[PDB]
């Protein structure tokens, strides 16, 4: 879930990515619609689909279990599918790391007009 | 997709009448744990625990058709998933509208200390 999601992004990138991400490009938050405005967005675009793909189990409500051991981020959980929300969650606060200076305090709390051009498939 | 979504929110109540649920509670936005806290709360639930139905297309990243007439989200599209999603928008939006009033900011912005409960399922 998100709960756990948000606190791992924001255990990569300083202390609460619940903002710069809540609404960013075109797939980061209350969005999803048109094509990756950057790295932190060819990112967030990803994630979705990630998850998307996870049939067997609900993404946004699955609850695994994770550890943040040595400034890696470990996943715990047997169960196959729930052992793929965390992988998709922990490399998702792995992409928005390491792009954090792509990042554009002007692509933030977007609008659409920006993005109501084509959800690229994936 | 949640642009759509934040835009059926609105109809019934006014515009932007969204950035509330970009995190509150248990499962509005950022969460989906330890059961509802109220109504308002729910309909985030009943939303999420509305797209797993969704056999098929995702429901985040998939742009809908629909058209608001004299107050009244009607979902013209011919396509069953796609329309479906558009439901879970249309049923939600007017949800949160009458539950707006049991609305209290102190459920704004939570962790693990408010949905840590037995997890109800959908």
């Amino acid at each position: 879930n998100f709960f756990q999601f948000a606190e791992m992004i924001v255990k990569m990138t300083g202390k609460e990515a619940v903002h710069s991400y809540a609404i960013y490009g075109c797939y980061c938050g209350w969005g999803g619609q048109g094509k990756p405005q950057d790295a932190t967005d060819r990112c967030c675009f990803v994630h979705d689909c990630c998850y998307g793909t996870v049939n067997d189990c609900n993404p946004k409500m699955a609850t695994y279990s994770y550890s943040f051991e040595n400034g890696d981020i470990v996943c715990g959980d047997n169960n196959l599918c729930l052992k793929t929300v965390c992988e998709c969650d922990r490399a998702a606060a792995i992409c928005l790391g390491q792009n954090v200076n792509t990042y554009d305090k002007n692509y933030e709390n977007y609008a659409i007009s920006h993005c109501t051009e084509e959800s690229e498939q994936c | 997709n949640l642009f759509q979504f934040a835009r059926l929110i609105d109809a019934k109540q006014e515009a932007f009448s969204f950035f509330k649920y970009i995190s509150y509670g248990c499962y509005c936005g950022w969460g989906g744990q330890g059961t509802p806290k109220d109504a308002t709360d729910r309909c985030c639930f009943v939303h999420d625990c509305c797209y797993a139905r969704v056999k098929g297309c995702n429901p985040k990243l998939v742009e809908y058709s629909y058209s608001y007439r004299t107050g009244k989200i009607v979902c013209g599209g011919d396509d069953p998933c796609l329309r479906a999603v558009c439901e879970c928008d249309r049923v939600a939006a007017i949800c949160f509208r009458e539950n707006m009033n049991t609305y209290d900011k102190k459920y704004m912005l939570y962790s693990i200390f408010d949905c840590k409960e037995e997890s109800d399922q959908c």
